[PDB]
């Protein structure tokens, strides 16, 4: 609830996200999501369901003009260590991150956290968090449609997802849903 | 009375629900803010903003 009161932030010619410029309502939310993950390190709940509430609602104060546009605390909590819960809000963020910010380092990281991670089921629910929030589709030009892209997702569909039968069926519908049905148009 | 007469007297006591609630909530809210910053003060922090 306190993430669904947040509206966008009115920043002045792309002023950096500075205290000075801190909404004096988002400062209070803040000062709770901070409160309530900071008790959730020392006292955990069930489902560590407000590390995954507190998660949600830090992307949310991103997603607008609130907090810096940062993914490293996402990139901290996705490390594999936190609840798989708290793993796939985290990664829900940064496959929400790299699709605002068309970041190409956390795209590759990304898939690089697709070829070796420990537990399948993360490394699926990675393919399939960035099939229903892609970083482009086919009818965007994006600066990530290069022929390095292209050959990496060829072949993670042909090999390196061939031992799972799942990850190589959410490789496909990742292709299509990037570059269609037909030949990848970004390409010689 | 003051030759011979003596009753006890008390302190003046504070049954108010309206009061009680803000006394034990913003103790509450005192003692876990405290808690929080001396914990994230000895140990690895982050931050929203530059070294802040």
């Amino acid at each position: 609830a306190l993430a669904n009161s947040v509206t966008p932030a009115v920043s002045v010619n792309n002023e950096v996200r500075t205290l000075d410029n801190l909404n004096p309502d988002v400062r209070l939310i803040l000062e709770e999501i901070t409160r309530f993950l900071n008790m959730e390190k020392l006292l955990p709940s069930y489902r560590h369901t407000i590390t995954v509430s507190c998660l949600r609602a830090i992307r949310v104060l991103q997603k607008n003009g609130h907090v810096p546009s940062d993914p490293a605390l996402f990139k901290s909590y996705a490390e594999y260590g936190h609840f798989v819960d708290i793993r796939i809000a985290a990664l829900e963020a940064v496959v929400d991150y790299t699709k605002v910010d068309r970041s190409y380092e956390e795209l590759q990281w990304l898939l690089n956290m697709i070829q070796n991670d420990p537990v399948p089921y993360v490394r699926h629910k990675i393919l399939n968090m960035l099939t229903k929030n892609p970083p482009f589709t086919k009818n965007m030009e994006s600066p990530l449609c290069n022929e390095a892209l292209v050959d990496q997702l060829w072949k993670l569909m042909n090999s390196g997802t061939s031992h799972d039968w799942r990850l190589r069926c959410g490789a496909v519908d990742l292709y299509f849903t990037l570059f269609g049905l037909s030949r990848p148009s970004c390409l010689p | 009375p003051h030759t011979y007469i003596k009753t006890p007297t008390y302190r003046e006591p504070v049954s108010d629900y309206q009061v009680l609630r803000e006394k034990a909530a913003s103790q509450r809210r005192d003692v876990e803010r405290a808690l929080t910053r001396f914990m994230a003060k000895t140990g690895e922090t982050q931050s929203l903003f530059k070294d802040d």
